[PDB]
RNA sequence: AUGGGUAUUAAUAGAGUUUUUAUCGGCAGUAUUUACGAGAUGUA
RNA sequence: ACAGGAUCAAAUCUUCCUUGAGCGACUCGGCAGGCAAAAAAAAAAAAAA
RNA sequence: ACACAGUCGGUACGAAGUCGACAAGGUAGUUGAUGG
């Protein structure tokens, strides 16, 4: 949510970058529904 | 040898009976010094030993 | 902007210190050695023997 | 520009260098670090936020703790105001204080003391100071403060003085200069404003009787008229009231303006009597107000018996709207006041005598006591000795669950003289519990408080507090010019009687009293050594032997074992350490 | 419950009952607020309703407290005040009657 | 004193005041400086 | 500042804890003193009226 | 100006707001990576 704010943060998540890198390396409203529920997936 | 030469006749005495070596003693956590011999201890390392108690002359009413 | 000392510990208020005090060491889940127990008689035999050698 | 800067060798001492483990005294550079650079926007920007970040973040603060570690956090930014000062001390008030020591708000009070002088509103200060208990430094304010009351507003002078004698800070020079300085202006000033200032005084302890005197006169003359920032100029009963309160605090027995409190109060009474449909009942006072004047009045000795035949005859009427603490207070004064041989006082106190022992579950410690006094100060018509016995009774099992109570004050050497009287022996447990807990009154003891207490004593032994009998030795020791011939006499013998004290005070206390014998030329009918190094206590030193022991002079993971280990948090910041560089490499 | 008798005298009779039936329905059982409160309503009887005559009755029942003199004066000016009962709220008045066994 | 109407010492809101040498001649005119607070969220 | 705090509570004279090092230390806050005059080897030497 | 005193570059608004904002929180608009 701090980064998906509407106007926009001045700086990149890099804590969320590295974080998601670690984790894989370890390992018509309806339809706009829809497709934030492909990106969610 | 400061403390010895310097403290009363009393602690003097006191001393001379103490097996050892007090300075040695102390330093070791083995035997705890009187008033007049940590005053002198203080006099000769140039600090306190223990919270110095300052005497005021304050009364409540 | 460059701090050094030449002891352990630093004097900066609002900064973490890189010596810290020791913390014990973490448990575990099994036992590095096997012991087993001489019989009684046996040992008390060995213990009696040896007293009078050394002391 | 060319900044210089050079670091030097110095003149230390390193060979057979020994690690203790102690920081050294300071950080090597301290020589100011002026950039020859201009920032940038961003870097400006960094560098100037604290001015928002600072009262926003004093403003999110729900806690002492908190307020402490943003002003440490910004301590270094400069330059501080007195709105920053002041917003820091609204907000601690309102939080709920802290300790006035704490090192982090000795930061704040010397930076106080530092722009004194630069304060508009100093009074302003100074209440906030008295409010969080800083003593010392409002103490030192007085310097700076003293030059500027005649400049202040009337009412910044009236909260002044009320703050000052809330901590009960003694300031004559202070107190004399507000007094000149309101001179021309207590007329106009507001009711609550007069009785701030009295009240002030009342704190102070200061005797102002030429003051009392006018602000008496000037409640008259209001009353005598009457028959949102600055508050009416005509006062209520509850202002007049406090103002009788605080002449009995300094001592002032002013008859006229007490026939007046009487006449206003027994209007009042008749009044609330003629209310009808209860709901406006107490509109003008309360019991607490009943209970105020009732304690004003014995306080004074002024022996108003219409007024306190009025109260009890308001209280009877009423009494299941009195709250048990205030018909035991009003009980405990009218009985020390009037004789209980009066009909309308035996029926009225023998009523609240049934109240109070019905509502004893509810009582604290210093109501429970007032009750055990008033019980057996009453002359009731039945069962006179079974009634106190039955109270008595009830006062013990109620102490028992008041173990923990270490705040509520009361008389601890009343209650258990009434306790052991009449051969009448006291449980252990309550005795070990009373004994246990008049420690802490000890700062508060008079004389008779003292004599009181060792008559209790006394007379239980003939069980022991050994402790207790040694620190009062110790006081009445130190306080011996504050008794009387007699009341030293007789609180010797019950010292030693209650089991001796400890020879290191029992020796000089026998030679003050026979200074004071000398002195006073008293010698009633009925009626050592030097001290010695060997009767001093061991605890201390004073003695030449030596002795085998020590003299022990000591008493989110990453964020917890900083605030754990170097006893700051880092709030905002985050710190990690090397041992977890894997989990990112 | 123990903090009401500080508060008494700022109340009315309606006020009390409304505390007191909250605290049972709550499910508090503490006689002294209840012996307490029985002095409030009995020295304001001129000014009780019949809801808070049968709801006085209802709570004291259901508490256990007994009182013939509270009783009494409660029945006394329910029969003074009969004008203004409904068939529940005397089935309630009575209900506690019932219960209490006065 | 079955006890605190109770015993003792309020200078208490006021502990406050301009010395010595010296017959006669001479200097002493000006400037700077303390609230770089948002009195105020005004007395509840 | 013995200023704030704890305690079956301290020898008169604080048993301890707090006060980051009670602002480097001690003071001042109508404090502080650049120029003139009058003096003047560095300095010192005139209270105001 | 360190400068035969010139030359090439040279600061990246607002949230300084707030009735703010997938999986957990022990509710901080805080948190997920890391045992020898």
């Amino acid at each position: 949510s701090g980064y998906r704010r509407g106007r926009g943060v001045c700086r990149d998540r890099r804590r969320e970058n590295l974080q998601g890198d670690q984790l894989e390396v370890r390992a018509a409203a309806l339809d706009a529904a829809i497709e934030e529920e492909n990106i969610l997936q | 040898k400061f403390v010895r030469l310097n403290v009363s006749e009393a602690q003097r005495q006191e001393i001379k009976n103490w097996p050892g070596s007090v300075v040695r003693c102390i330093e070791n956590g083995a035997c705890i010094p009187s008033r007049e011999l940590q005053s002198r201890l203080e006099q000769v390392v140039g600090v306190p030993l223990t919270r110095r108690k300052k005497r005021a002359g304050n009364r409540r009413l | 902007k460059l701090f050094v000392y030449a002891g352990a510990l630093h004097p900066h208020w609002q900064v973490p210190q890189v010596i810290v005090p020791a913390k014990t060491p973490a448990e575990v889940s099994f036992l590095p050695f096997s012991v087993e127990r001489a019989d009684p008689v046996q040992a008390a035999a060995r213990i009696a023997a040896l007293g009078d050698r050394m002391k | 520009f060319y900044y210089r800067f050079h670091k030097r060798i110095g003149k230390g001492n390193f060979n057979r260098y020994l690690e203790f483990y102690q920081k050294p005294r300071g950080i090597e550079n301290t020589l100011r670090l002026r950039y020859n650079y201009t920032p940038t926007f961003t870097a400006k920007k960094r560098s100037e936020m604290w001015k928002v970040n600072l009262v926003k973040k004093i403003a999110h603060a729900t806690d002492a703790k908190q307020v402490l570690d943003v002003w440490t956090y910004y301590r270094h930014r400069r330059t501080k105001r007195p709105y920053h000062y002041l917003l820091a001390l609204q907000r601690l008030v309102e939080v709920g204080g802290c300790d006035p020591t704490d090192f982090r708000f000795r930061l704040i009070a010397r930076g106080i003391y530092r722009t004194a002088k630069r304060f508009i509103n100093l009074p302003r200060v100074c209440v906030y100071l008295a409010k969080l208990n800083a003593t010392g430094d409002l103490q030192d304010l007085s310097r700076f403060l003293i030059p500027q009351v005649e400049a202040y507003f009337p009412f910044q002078l009236c909260l002044l003085a009320h703050a000052f004698g809330s901590v009960r800070l003694q300031d004559k020079v202070l107190f004399a200069a507000i007094d000149e300085a309101l001179r021309p202006h207590l007329s106009e000033l507001p009711a609550a404003m007069l009785v701030k200032l009295t009240q002030g005084y009342a704190g102070a302890l200061v005797h102002n009787y030429g003051l009392l005197a006018r602000v008496s006169l000037l409640l008259q003359q209001r009353v005598s008229r009457a028959a949102r920032h600055s508050g009416p100029l005509l006062p209520t009963l509850h202002h007049l009231l406090a103002f009788g309160r605080v002449c009995a605090d300094l001592k002032y027995q002013d008859f006229g303006y007490l026939e007046m409190l009487s006449i206003q109060m027994q209007a009042a009474f008749r009044a609330d009597l003629a209310v009808s449909s209860s709901r406006e009942t107490f509109q003008r006072f309360s019991p607490f107000s009943v209970q105020e004047l009732v304690e004003i009045f014995h306080r004074l000795k002024v022996n108003d018996v219409s007024l306190l035949l009025a109260a009890l005859r308001h209280v009877q009427a009423r009494m299941h709207d009195y709250p048990p603490s205030c018909v035991a207070s009003i009980g405990f004064c009218t009985a020390q006041m009037l004789p209980c041989d009066a009909s309308t006082v035996r029926q009225v106190h023998a009523q609240m005598l049934e109240v109070l022992q019905e509502a004893v579950p509810l009582l604290d410690l210093c109501s429970l006591g007032q009750l055990a006094a008033f019980a057996k100060k009453a002359k009731p018509r039945r069962n006179r000795s079974a009634l106190r016995s039955s109270v008595f009774e009830a006062v013990e099992a109620r102490v028992l669950e008041l173990q923990g109570d270490g705040r509520t004050v009361f008389d601890v050497g009343r209650l258990l003289e009434l306790l052991s009287l009449n051969g009448r022996r006291v449980s252990e447990e309550a005795f070990h519990i009373l004994c246990r807990q008049a420690h802490r009154h000890h700062d508060l003891f008079e004389p008779q408080d003292f004599c009181r207490l060792a008559r209790a004593l006394a007379r239980v032994k003939c069980l022991q507090a050994s402790s207790l009998v040694n620190a009062l030795a110790r006081r009445t020791l130190r306080q011996e010019d504050e008794f009387s011939p007699r009341d030293f006499l007789s609180l010797l013998r019950s010292l030693t009687l209650a089991g001796p004290p400890d020879r290191v005070y029992a020796v000089p206390l026998k030679e003050k009293l026979r200074r004071k014998q000398v002195l006073h030329n008293y010698f009633p009918a009925s009626q050592s050594e030097q001290l010695l190094e060997s009767d001093l206590p061991p605890s201390s030193r004073q003695t030449p032997t030596l002795r085998k022991g020590r003299l022990l002079l000591g008493p989110l993971e990453e964020k917890l074992r900083i605030a754990e280990e170097e006893g700051w948090d880092l709030l905002h910041r985050r710190v990690a350490s090397l041992r977890q560089l894997k989990g990112w490499l | 419950a123990r903090q009401l008798p500080n508060a008494l005298y700022q109340l009315t009779g309606k006020d009390v009952l409304r505390i007191l039936s909250s605290l049972d329905a709550a499910g508090l059982a503490d006689m002294l607020a209840c012996r307490q409160v029985a002095r409030k309503l009995l020295a304001e009887l001129d000014e009780l309703d019949s809801v808070d005559l049968a709801d006085a009755s209802a709570v004291f029942a259901s508490q256990g407290y007994r009182n013939p003199e509270l009783y009494s004066a409660l029945a006394r000016r329910a029969v003074d005040v009969k004008d203004s009962f409904d068939a529940p709220t005397v089935f309630r008045l009575l209900s506690g009657f019932s219960q209490n066994a006065v």
